[PDB]
């Protein structure tokens, strides 16, 4: 039948989470953000759309930093994207605290990651 | 509830003219035993802020994590982070006040007396401190342990009140302060001989010497001592 789309962790027939996709589209309809790995770092840059000349330049910053050394930009619901940084701050803090060392960036990866994926279990 | 295992003596400064000084040895004694060296005892926070801690060692490393947390949450969503909203020596402080209070209230104390000094932005000199009690004061010389027996009594020859500040030069500063860590370790039996010091002036910013030395010691007279009481040789 139909309506498998309505509730988030459902698997459709064709083995989709339609829920997820939706997700997606909020992103597309989002401004335009990107990454650049250079031979010894990475750089990170994004579009900012000027509504009106009401809002102060330079002021409403968008680029995210975790810990002293992670940097994150979203594109999408920003208030989402601000819920997944806090979450990644606790994580590192959390990382830092038992192991000392700052935490590596594919271990912080997988930590969104594991958090993100949580959101498509119920 | 516990009791201190591993500890730092005393920690002594005061304020002058442009800023503050503090300072403190580099042991980590264990009872009697002068067990470790390289102990830094002063932890500079940012470039206007300098926390020096006695007490039990392991608390202090805690209250060391503590800190350095504080500069990276304050970097957090803060474009003015080294700026304007950059940390103030009177918000660390608050910060600690804070933290050692609600802990003795909870029976389990940060076993430590801490000093900090700094610099606010409008210039003005920061000198406070606070306890394993959650007790704080100001005073133009602060000195926990030991130093505040030995140290304050000289320092206060020097700054006796509010107004022996603004007469008061870095070089006579560091001088008292040089002298007061010498006198320490004469009578202190928990002291070392090599220790810090850091000078946070509102001109020359945030200046931390490590590894001096107490140095023109007077022991000489003691050949001259024997016995004691009636023995002659």
């Amino acid at each position: 039948g139909t309506g498998y789309d309505l509730s988030n962790s459902v698997f459709s027939p064709d083995g989709r989470n339609f829920q997820v996709e939706y997700a997606v589209k909020a992103v597309e309809n989002g401004t335009t953000s990107i990454g650049i790995k250079c031979n010894d770092g990475v750089v990170f840059a994004v579009e900012k759309l000027i509504t009106s000349k009401l809002l102060v330049p330079q002021k409403n910053v968008k680029i995210q930093v975790v810990d002293r050394h992670i940097g994150c930009v979203y594109s999408g619901l920003i208030p989402d994207g601000r819920h997944l940084v806090n979450r990644g701050r606790e994580e590192a803090a959390s990382f830092k605290k038992l192991y000392k060392t700052p935490i590596p960036i594919p271990a912080f990866a997988d930590r969104l990651g594991q958090y993100v994926q949580a959101h498509t279990l119920y | 509830t516990q009791q201190p295992i591993v500890t730092g003596t005393s920690v002594i400064s005061m304020k002058y003219d442009n800023g503050v000084i503090i300072a403190a040895d580099n042991l980590g004694s264990y009872g009697s035993l002068l067990r470790f060296n390289g102990v830094e005892r002063l932890i500079p926070v940012g470039d206007n802020t300098v926390v020096g801690i006695s007490g039990d060692i392991s608390d202090m490393q805690h209250i060391e994590r503590l800190l350095k947390d504080l500069v990276t949450e304050n970097a957090y969503d803060n474009p003015l982070a080294d700026a304007e909203e950059a940390l103030e020596p009177s918000y660390i402080f608050e910060y600690l006040a804070t933290v050692m209070y609600q802990r003795r209230s909870k029976m389990n104390p940060l076993w430590n007396a801490i000093i900090v000094a700094g610099v606010q932005s409008n210039g003005d000199q920061f000198l406070r401190y606070v306890n394993l009690l959650g007790v704080t004061y100001s005073s133009p010389t602060l000195a926990t342990g030991f130093g505040a027996h030995m140290a304050n009594p000289l320092l206060r020859k020097v700054v006796d009140r509010e107004s022996d500040i603004p007469k008061t030069t870095v070089q006579v500063a560091e001088e008292a302060i040089v002298n007061a860590m010498r006198v320490l370790y004469y009578r202190d039996a928990r002291s070392s001989r090599n220790f810090s010091l850091a000078i946070i002036d509102k001109n020359t910013g945030l200046t931390f010497k490590k590894n001096l030395q107490v140095e023109n010691m007077k022991w000489d007279f003691a050949k001259d001592i024997k016995g004691y009481g009636t023995q002659k040789i």
